[PDB]
């Protein structure tokens, strides 16, 4: 009910774009995604996630 | 410290020197030698309003400082935005400049209608407040910068302006005390 009633829209186009916007928010945005993909991105440069 | 004419001329020339130094510091882009982009990363000398590119490919590109950058600036808190706005406006160095100008105006006007003695006190207050504003401006500028580098000659020009302004304010307060002591002595006799 927060996600539906949120402006601007929090939903992303593609997982890559969501990860990029997570890197471009400086802790102001969180991405809810599959754990395996999350760990894989966490194990890549620049390791800021 | 002695006599009146030498004190008057010394205070006036000190006020003029402080005003000139502060005006140069505000108006000259030599405050911070540092690495950055002047339009890749290269040496650049920055001031209060613009950073001009030093020994770069396109030398002499005096570009305006990105006081409020775009492209996901990540916003800032009320205090951080206030500090950024103060740095961008340079309100405190300009306040120091105008207070030095007002102190010089009071000192010059003290020649006319020498009976009024509160004018020298007002000039001293103006000089002390200008020094305080210079201190605040230096502090906020350094804090904004920290958010290898060196300081150019305009930063030290502003520091010397603050020191000279405080010295001139002390001299003006001493002149006020001397005038009031002379009035008391001539009233007692």
């Amino acid at each position: 009910t927060y996600m539906r009633s949120a402006e601007p829209s929090v939903f992303v186009r593609t997982t890559a774009e969501g990860v990029a916007r997570v890197r471009k928010s400086k802790g102001k945005y969180a991405y809810l995604l599959e754990s395996t993909m999350n760990e894989y991105i966490e194990q890549r440069k620049p390791c800021d996630t | 410290l002695f006599d009146r004419g030498v004190q008057m001329l010394l205070t006036t020339v000190g006020a003029f020197a402080a005003f000139s130094l502060m005006t140069i510091a505000v108006g000259t882009d030599y405050w911070l030698y540092s690495r950055g982009v002047c339009k890749e990363e290269v040496m650049t000398h920055s001031g209060l309003w613009r950073t001009c590119c030093l020994e770069g490919n396109f030398k002499g590109l005096c570009k305006q400082i990105d006081h409020f950058p775009e492209d996901a600036d990540y916003e800032a808190d009320t205090a951080e935005y206030f500090l950024r706005a103060v740095r961008a406006s340079s309100i405190f160095p300009i306040l120091s400049v105008i207070l030095l100008f007002m102190g010089g105006l009071c000192i010059a006007a003290s020649e006319f209608y020498k009976t009024r003695h509160n004018i020298i006190l007002s000039a001293g207050i103006f000089f002390v407040s200008a020094g305080l504003s210079n201190i605040i401006g230096i502090i906020v500028y350094i804090s904004a910068n920290a958010g290898s580098y060196s300081y150019g000659w305009s930063f030290y020009f502003g520091a010397l302006s603050f020191i000279i302004a405080e010295m001139v304010g002390v001299l003006a307060v001493h002149m006020f005390i001397d005038r009031h002591k002379q009035l008391r002595a001539t009233a007692r006799a």
